[PDB]
């Protein structure tokens, strides 16, 4: 699990808060949103050092992180 | 279940130059008929920053489809480069197709592109304005990523 | 009358662990600005998930959301691959 | 700038200016 854990879950309630849902999270439910976070994240660097390749780029912006998105559409 | 399966796309004629236009090869299967039209579009993202700048350079209705297998050519002009933002031109962006059934998009497949001068001058000092019959477009097409998302079949 | 303004600078991912998952995706160079990318997309991603999740025990009665139910909210969303099929 | 990444403390708020 590499991010930490306070940060994380203080970001996931704030989410929560802003939905006005009021319904505890389970701390195996959060545990989970964090792995799910750090496999997303982690496909998504993959696709950017792809892009930054065809770019050709050593270094990764913030353009093939948004390429990397919409490339599987997402908002 | 899904009713619709892309089994391939061969990006077809790349490189080409920018002006020229995209040619998909596209091969799906339908397991049971559809009774209306999938539709199919080849959306360009001119702007990484923002949809504003999305182009859609064709879009075509398929249908009634039968069961079994299926291949035609997508082809849509080159995107329009007076809605491409100058500082987006030169570089990469990504290309996309898109198949809808009934207003709910269940398969996207997108390429990174790379738009590029050949020409060495140009390579040195590229011009302030972006010049587009000097730019090479390169599809990847070796790493396409396909994308499968949940829809109602039904009716 | 002379206010500073509070600002999260953290956003729910360090920076040592923006680089580490970078590195883990073969990354071996970014910009700076990769951070604040970051931060943004991740808030998206569970932005959506989130509610995924809420609906679904908004719809199923019940108080409290199980890891299962984040489970069937992150297959809510697509899946995306690297070839066809 | 450019981080490189080859093996190579950031509190939880920050405050500045515009009232």
């Amino acid at each position: 699990l590499l991010i930490r854990k306070l940060p994380f879950q203080r970001l996931v309630r704030e989410i929560a808060q802003d939905f006005k849902t009021d319904l505890r999270f389970q701390s195996a439910a959060i545990g989970a949103l964090q792995e799910a976070s750090e496999a997303y994240l982690v496909g998504l660097f993959e696709d950017t050092n792809l892009c930054a390749i065809h770019a050709k780029r050593v270094t990764i912006m913030p353009k093939d992180i948004q390429l990397a998105r919409r490339i599987r559409g997402e908002r | 279940m899904a009713k619709v399966s892309v089994l391939n796309v061969a990006v077809l004629e790349n490189p080409s130059p920018f002006h020229s236009p995209f040619r998909f090869e596209i091969s799906f299967e339908c397991s049971e008929a559809l009774a209306d039209d999938l539709e199919w579009k080849i959306i360009y993202v001119g702007s990484a920053e923002s949809e504003e700048f999305d182009q859609i350079l064709d879009s075509v209705l398929v249908g009634p489809v039968p069961a079994g297998r299926h291949m035609f050519v997508f082809q849509a002009d080159a995107p329009n480069p007076s809605l491409i933002p100058e500082t987006d031109a030169v570089g990469v962006t990504v290309v996309l197709i898109t198949c809808t059934y009934h207003g709910q998009e269940f398969i996207r497949v997108g390429y990174y592109v790379n738009n590029e001068y050949l020409n060495p001058e140009l390579r040195e000092n590229p011009p302030m304005k972006p010049d587009f019959s000097q730019l090479q477009r390169n599809i990847l097409a070796s790493n396409p990523r396909v994308t499968r998302f949940h829809i109602n079949w039904d009716n | 009358r002379h206010r500073k303004v509070l600002r999260d600078n953290i956003q729910g991912i360090t920076k040592p662990a923006i680089r580490r998952l970078a590195r883990r995706g073969g990354v071996k160079r970014i910009s700076g600005l990769i951070y604040e990318e970051t931060r943004g997309v991740l808030k998206v991603f569970l932005e959506n998930v989130i509610r995924d999740a809420v609906t679904y025990t908004e719809h199923a009665k019940r108080k409290t959301v199980t890891a299962m139910d984040v489970v069937y909210a992150l297959k809510r969303q697509g899946r995306t691959l690297y070839g066809f099929g | 700038e450019e981080i490189d990444l080859e093996e190579e403390d950031e509190s939880d708020y920050s405050e500045s200016d515009e009232d």
